């Protein structure tokens, strides 16, 4: 004669991740960083590519 | 929710998406596409 | 016998190619035009670059 079973089970989590880069060059950075040096109207046009 | 353009086909009793993404994602991109997979005989 | 006239736009050919006048064509040295496509990219995990 057969009697009822139950089951138990525990699964755990498993760590991912993405990765993407992104790169400025350095006269992007320079052009960027005057700290209100600039503003004449050909370093704008640079400013705004 | 929203309303979006994706083709459902049915199957057995199963009402399943169908979906072959190809051109949306892995298109112009150096990632080889995955269900392209080798076997060894 | 009367021959008939054919007009090039009236063709199915037409369609194949932008049609435009240009009066100053002889003092064209090099004439350019340019493209600029940009590409997506997948973002992904592991040890790679």
């Amino acid at each position: 004669v057969d009697q009822p079973v139950h089951n138990y089970m525990v699964k755990r989590i498993h760590k991912r991740s993405l990765s993407a880069a992104f790169a400025i060059a350095s006269e992007a950075l320079s052009l960027l960083s005057n700290t209100y040096v600039d503003g004449t109207e050909i370093d704008s046009s640079l400013r705004i590519r | 929710n929203a309303r979006v353009p994706a083709d459902l086909v049915i199957v057995g009793d199963k009402l399943v998406f169908l979906e072959a993404l190809e051109r949306r994602v892995y298109q112009a991109t150096r990632v080889a596409y995955p269900l392209i997979g080798n076997i060894d005989i | 016998n009367t021959l008939n006239f054919v007009r090039f736009l009236e063709l199915g050919l037409s369609v194949a190619c932008i049609c435009t006048k240009f009066p100053e064509l002889a003092y064209v040295r090099d004439g350019v035009i340019q493209f600029e496509v940009q590409q997506p990219m997948i973002a992904r995990d592991g040890p790679h670059p």
